[PDB]
RNA sequence: AUAAAUUUUUAAGGUAUGUAUUUAUUUU
RNA sequence: GGAGGUCAACAUCAAGAACUGUGGGCCUUUGCCUAUAGAACUUAUAACGAACAUGGUUCUUGCCUUUUACCAGAAC
């Protein structure tokens, strides 16, 4: 489903911003994603990331009709240097 | 624009623009995508 | 060249609006 | 001391007072030009506007039937 | 390129300026049934002509 | 056989607030 | 009298592709037709600036506890 994964990737943008504000601050450079990241012991709040991906865009137009199969990829959130980070969907068996 | 004339007149000297010329062009091909994307940002100031 | 792949814009929608060809699926 | 009113202010009062001077923005010249005109289906048991109002309406109603649910 | 919410490759993104594509009804005419996909129509045409 | 890259900050919203602090003698 | 001025004042600078004056004829001053003269400056990948800022109001969004301050598109 696209539109959840566009939510996803929204709402928890707008959580870490809420840390963010809580100081004062938006600019990226001061919050390297092991702010967030880290395990409550090694003292960030472990937040448990499944926004990153990299989200489906094909061609909407069509989309509309046939099921056009993944050509393309979004870039859902970022980083500045990158590495990535592992996705929750991952570690979870699927029911059938 | 400026030299096959030969005659023409003064400027006010902070209207002389060095560096238009060098966004409108391409942005070749090696520079690294910080400088690229400096490009973009010059063109939609100029273009609105 | 912006084919109709990608957004609207990137204002509201927190991505980058990067758009890279997907290398998988050609065939 | 919370108290319902029973009077309003003057324009006069004001009018009497000495000006200021000080310069809005929005007084600032704009506009400044005038324009002129010129078998089985049988075997179950059951065998063969506009009202002044909101409340009673029937949008409302709707309405209040999605919502608070 | 702006106007129509298009971008040359290297060139200035803009805002929608018609925002609202997002209506449409469910009718047949420019349906795929009935199209021929040859060539793909880059956007280069659509600020081209 | 791909070259597609959003941001970034300042004020406002134990205590505020209020009160008195006359010294140097205005004619019988 | 000539040349000049980092001198001043007063006019004019965006439109039927477009200026002004004058003569003759008609309606009755405007205006219309015709004849005639002169036309600086600015214009066709359209314009006084082979340049480029801010503000107001009204809408659509984005930040998103609220107002300044703002995000990026449009109209006036
Ligand atoms: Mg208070
Ligand atoms: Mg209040």
């Amino acid at each position: 489903t696209e539109p959840l994964l566009d939510i996803l990737v929204k709402g928890e943008t707008r959580i870490q911003n809420r840390v963010k504000l809580g100081l004062n601050s938006k600019m990226p450079t001061r919050f390297p994603p092991a702010v967030f990241y880290t395990p409550k012991e090694l003292g960030g709040l472990g937040m448990i990331s499944a926004s990153h991906i990299l989200i489906p865009a094909s061609d909407l137009s069509w989309s509309k009709q046939t099921d056009t199969g993944i050509t393309h990829f979004r870039a859902g959130m970022t980083h500045e240097d990158e590495k990535l980070i592992p996705t929750i969907f991952r570690y979870i068996t699927t029911w059938e | 624009f400026p030299f096959n004339r030969t005659k023409g007149k003064m400027v006010r000297a902070q209207d002389v623009a060095l560096a238009k010329k060098w966004f409108l062009q391409h942005p070749d091909e090696e520079y690294p995508v910080k400088v690229k994307v400096s490009y973009q940002k010059l063109l939609k100031n100029y273009v609105l | 060249s912006y084919n109709g792949i990608g957004l609207k814009s990137a204002k509201g929608s927190s991505t980058s609006g990067h758009v890279q060809r997907s290398l998988a699926s050609n065939n | 001391s919370h108290r319902p009113q029973l009077e309003a202010r003057s324009g006069a009062k004001a009018a009497a007072y000495t000006p200021t001077g000080i310069e809005h923005a929005r007084l600032l010249p704009g506009h400044t030009t005038l324009k002129y005109r010129k078998s089985w289906r049988k075997g179950t048991a059951f065998g063969r506007g506009y009202i002044n109002d909101m409340t009673k309406s029937e949008y409302h109603q709707e309405f209040l039937h999605k919502h608070v649910r | 390129g702006k106007a129509l919410n298009n971008a040359i490759p290297g060139g200035p993104k803009f805002e929608p300026l018609y925002p609202r594509e997002e209506e449409e009804d469910y009718n047949e005419f420019n349906s795929i049934d009935r199209v021929i996909f040859r060539v793909p129509i880059r956007s280069e045409y659509k600020v081209a002509f």
